[PDB]
């Protein structure tokens, strides 16, 4: 009995589901649906105005994100980036490739333990709404996680 | 060739082919590659020929 | 007790899924038991292996029968 | 031609009669006999009148009417749309179309045979509604009281009763869901000795 | 009164009963109605019932469980949830507007022609039944999908049944 | 062990059976505590002591 | 404001869990076998040809029987007021048929009867005798 | 004899003649002749005006005759439907080939461990009254649930 | 005033699975058969027809296990025909063994036909009253 | 020793090795009490007793 | 072709690189086993195994 492992460490399944309450209070979309987990996050909260520079006090939430993500088990991760027609196809698939590129490798340079990392910009391609009002601050502009739960 | 029934009325039906041909038909005529229509059955679909063939509804 | 009990409660369904009379051939002989197996390799020793690609194999002779078996004398 | 508006009792005889379009407006027993093959879109008949036509070759038309006349058409029309409000009788011989929408208020017999993929049928009180030979592959129905319906759907089948109707088929269809609320009665009104009658399968033992 | 067999397809009269054996007083009768029509308590009552409801954008979806909202390896209606399907129509009736789809999914195992038949049927019955409170014909379109995108994981039990759903999405325009 | 009814055995096999004008059966088998029979359609278990 | 997923059932037990990771590789089996059959041999024959239907023939009947055929089919015979003919003698071994059916007609049952039955025995109906006719096989 | 069944599960003979007394009391026809059994069931009584269609308040009655049916052993169960006259006789046949089958199929629902259960209907070609002056109310519409017990 | 659910639900994700897989491969065992039989349409299938006259309406009540020709020249006795046989016995005589306790004779002549297999059969001529056995080669 | 598995061995060196239609494989080696597999593009370590 | 008795065991550790790469990479730490060939035009990967032995 003691040699062998009770449940997968570090997990609290409480705390888990508390975490998920807190950030879709916090404002970030979380969606379970089967054995698949998506993570939505709005560019506002994460980017300055159509730049991929980091802000320093979103640091804590981003450690929030890889603390919530290491609790699961999981084999591979897929990020995309969206935002909205700016100038071009060119400039703002770029701006998202860049953006989604830049927190993969942070993420996979933080302790969650993963296989497989995907990560990809698609511009401003397909929406969420027809609501195109504001720019950065409009809704479509969004940055996406994805995985399966395994086992 | 094969042809089909594609609407039934007492008295006249209707026959679509497999080359696509459209036909509308008396209770007795002259067919093609069939001979002669002798009855029409307007209860279930079936009518016979002078072939003996009986059309029915195409699956 | 527990498991047997389960067992009986499930009733219809083994012998549904397990049609045997319809197996047995014309003469009421029962069918043989036949093994397969794909991508075979032993190796006798160093330097020396031998690899076939698949292989059958008989497990027990076809016989005959006077009433079919079921699933009480494996699964109780 | 392009325009015929008839009112005061006459008749008009004609046979072979060729016209890409003419409009008809007839009023206070116009007879007519035609024995030609017109096209034509629209059509309106006050009421209380015979008409004789055999062969309309069109690619659209309309019928709208209050009264009550005696109309039996001949030949391979689209329709879109038809709408009863009195006492109207109409048979048609063969319908080509795509999607109808029928809607019977307070006495219809109308006997129709063809091939329509997509049919809506509505019934208030009164009308007896008679698409047997008309074979569908989708079926809408809604039935209020006092009403006769016979259907011919071939591969999906939706029927709703409320009350004091009769919904027949007279085809087994693939998909077949229906409802009645306080008397309506979906019956399979068939024959029970054809020597190839298909029965039920596992999709299709839909018990009411 | 009522008639539990779906009040016979019939829009019901529910909280006038409740406010009159209140005043038996209005005010508060009616504000305790609409506390309990408010749209955050039907989706309540819906996840007290095994419904799934995501909100996401301009669309809407809802994930209804084929084994227990239906009868096992059949088209026949579960006659037990009516008090869920009386508020699953309540809450569809807020949006007269955009087109509904609804699709129905199965497991992994049979005949891939026996899977298609079975969802297939399954999404017509579903949207026959919303037909027949009184949807607008042309409003609707439905699929059933057999295996081919499964949001579970069919190796396991568990798995397997957590696969086979009926799934309705809706936009707004 | 030598068995006179008049129903049908299923399970445990059996070495020899006769049948009369009347259709009761008679078989020889091996020694079972417990024979399986069809009696109307429905199955049915047979207990059998002092083996 | 807590999360369910829908599907919720009594629990289960680790028999029937091993009984269902038999039961879809034998099924799977079948469905491959019935498959490769049906690509080898061409069927060119149909049974409703040989026994059609009739009038009162329509009577509903929900069957599950586990036991041999002529019971059965003499109680089909007496439910369908037709008389009841054998052909050619039963042989030693009995022939055991289960049915396990829901309410269909009486001309599918007797096909699928047949069909079940295969090569021991063979199924006639003469409607116009309203006989109900089996035949064993003369074999061996 | 201690390890053997004392009686047949679920039996009790006082049970039996007290509900079959509380149907007759409230007036379903329960006739025992011999070893054989009918039930006679007015046709108003269960089903709505010449429809297909169940009332919700009869399910308690249902369940009663059902649980009164599966105290007994037996191998067939026949029903068959009888109606009036009122549009055609294919009508009438068809409207009770439908409710018999209805009924049929909750019955096997039912937990009644039958062999065969056969259901057919006939309309108005059997009356048992002479006095035809209803339709539906009239008592010559009915069903009848029959078998034998045997052993 | 309360519908109630069945006794035998299968309320168990491993017991809907387990109904769902019986289903499935009976359907397949079911198809396995449809293709795998082989049968005979019922207008060439070798059976003597029924010659309906008066004679062989009556019923009797017959056990027997044994030969062939003796039989049917009894039958023949009963039913006041006359007895033809064309065709040598072989070095085993053909054996049949009927038993019953009401039948027709056309039926029981039937079945005469369906036991004899293909090494002799029988005709009835019922204008000049006979019937003959015919052996094979 | 024999194993059967739907994974993959690597560290012992096993004496042969077959697989099933499905994909199962089953090993024949000798006796070691640790074993190493890749599970899903991960290395796991597995336990073996009663030696 | 099909896969050998003896599996191939293949071991990968990089980090943020585009896929044309990772199997350019791939290809290279297989050896002579197998063999890639990719049709963007008909949007296909392809594995091809050495037919030895």
């Amino acid at each position: 009995v003691p040699k062998l492992p009770c449940r997968v460490d570090g997990a609290c399944d409480a705390t888990i589901i508390k975490m998920m309450t807190d950030l879709n209070k916090k404002g970030i979309k979380v969606a379970s649906v089967g054995q698949n987990y998506l993570i939505s996050i709005p560019a506002s909260a994460l980017f300055a105005d159509q730049s991929p520079r980091l802000n320093w006090a979103s640091y804590s939430l981003l450690n929030e994100i890889a603390a919530f993500l290491k609790q699961f088990r999981k084999i591979a991760i897929t990020v995309t980036s969206y935002s909205s027609k700016y100038v071009s196809v060119k400039r703002e698939r770029a701006l998202t490739l860049a953006r989604s590129r830049v927190v993969s490798e942070y993420l996979w340079s933080q302790g969650v333990d993963s296989r497989i990392i995907f990560t990809q910009g698609l511009g401003s391609d397909k929406p969420i709404t027809s609501y195109t009002l504001g720019g950065d601050r409009s809704p479509n502009a969004r940055v996406e996680i994805t995985f399966r739960r395994a086992v | 060739i094969i042809y089909y029934i594609q609407a039934v009325i007492p008295g006249r039906a209707w026959l679509i082919g497999s080359n696509g041909s459209t036909l509308t038909v008396r209770e007795g005529s002259k067919i093609p590659g069939y001979g002669m229509v002798k009855l029409i059955d307007s209860l279930q679909g079936r009518i016979l020929t002078s072939s003996g063939q009986v059309i029915k509804f195409s699956q | 007790k527990i498991i047997d009990e389960q067992l009986n409660k499930q009733a219809r369904n083994l012998d549904a899924i397990y049609d045997f009379n319809s197996l047995v051939l014309e003469h009421n002989i029962l069918p043989p038991v036949l093994l397969e197996g794909r991508n075979t390799l032993n190796l006798a020793d160093a330097q020396s292996i031998r690899i076939s690609d698949r292989t059958y194999k008989v497990a027990k002779q076809a016989h005959f029968i006077t009433t079919p078996p079921t699933w009480r004398q494996y699964l109780w | 031609l392009n325009r015929f508006r008839y009112e005061g009792a006459g008749v008009v005889t004609g046979n072979n009669l060729r016209t890409s379009y003419l409009d008809l407006y007839l009023a206070n027993e116009g007879t007519t006999r035609l024995a030609g093959n017109i096209g034509l879109q629209k059509l309106e008949a006050v009421g209380n009148g015979v008409t004789q036509i055999n062969g309309v070759s069109s690619r659209n038309l309309q019928i709208v009417l209050k009264g009550d006349p005696k109309v039996l058409i001949s030949g391979f029309v689209n329709l879109r749309q038809l709408d009863m409000y009195g006492k109207g009788t109409l048979s048609l011989y063969w319908i080509k179309s795509d999607t109808l929408t029928i809607r019977a208020k307070k006495a219809a017999k109308i006997q129709l045979a063809g091939i329509v993929n997509r049919l809506d049928v509505e019934l208030w009180d009164f009308a007896q509604f008679k698409g047997k030979y008309l074979r569908a592959q989708r079926s809408f129905v809604k039935t209020h009281d006092k009403s006769v319906a016979e259907i011919s759907a071939v591969n999906h089948q939706s029927s709703l009763a409320t009350d004091a109707s009769d919904i027949y088929y007279y085809n087994l269809s693939k998909t077949r869901a229906d409802f009645m609320a306080f008397n309506g009665s979906v019956l399979d009104m068939r024959e029970w000795g054809q020597s190839d009658l298909k029965d039920f399968d596992r999709y299709n033992k839909q018990f009411p | 009164c009522f008639h539990p067999p779906y009040n016979n397809f019939q829009p019901d009269r529910r909280a006038v009963k409740r406010v009159g054996v209140d005043t038996g007083g209005g005010t508060v009768g009616l504000v305790a109605s609409i506390y309990r029509d408010s749209k955050r308590k039907i989706i309540r009552d819906l996840q007290k019932q095994d419904i799934q409801y995501v909100e996401y954008g301009d669309t809407r979806t809802l994930i209804i469980p084929t084994d227990k909202y239906f009868m096992f390896s059949s088209p026949r209606l579960n006659e037990i949830c009516y008090p869920g399907l009386n508020n699953v129509i309540r809450l569809l009736n807020f949006y007269p507007q955009s087109t509904i789809y609804v699709a129905g999914f199965t497991d992994n195992v049979g005949s891939r022609s026996h899977k298609r038949k079975l969802s297939q049927a399954q999404a017509e019955t579903m949207m026959t039944f919303l037909w027949a409170n009184g949807i607008a014909a042309k409003r609707l379109k439905a699929e059933g999908y057999g295996d081919k995108n499964a949001i579970s994981d069919n190796a396991i039990i568990h798995g397997s049944a957590q696969n086979r759903r009926i799934e309705i999405q809706w936009f707004t325009s | 062990m030598y068995v006179r009814t008049n129903l049908t055995i299923l399970s445990p096999g059996w070495l020899a059976s006769m049948t009369s004008a009347d259709g009761t059966h008679a078989y020889e088998m091996q020694k079972s505590p417990v024979l399986l029979v069809s009696w109307h359609g429905k199955v049915m278990q047979l207990k059998v002591e002092g083996l | 404001m807590k999360f369910k997923k829908p599907p919720i059932n009594n629990p289960s037990d680790d028999a029937t869990i091993k009984l269902a990771e038999a039961a879809v590789s034998v099924s799977d089996s079948m469905l491959e076998m019935a498959k490769v059959e049906k690509v080898i041999t061409p069927p060119s024959k149909d049974n409703t040809l040989t026994i059609p239907n009739a009038y009162n023939l329509q009577a509903r009947a929900s069957v599950d029987w586990s036991g041999p055929i002529e019971e059965l089919t003499a109680r089909i015979a007496k439910a369908a007021h037709f008389r009841f003919r054998v052909l050619g003698k039963s042989p030693s071994v009995p022939v055991l048929i289960s049915i396990s059916t829901k309410d269909e007609s009486l001309a599918e049952i007797l096909r699928d009867i047949d069909y079940q039955a295969g090569k021991k025995a063979s199924i006639h109906v003469y409607p116009n005798s309203q006989v109900v006719e089996l035949r064993y096989a003369k074999i061996y």
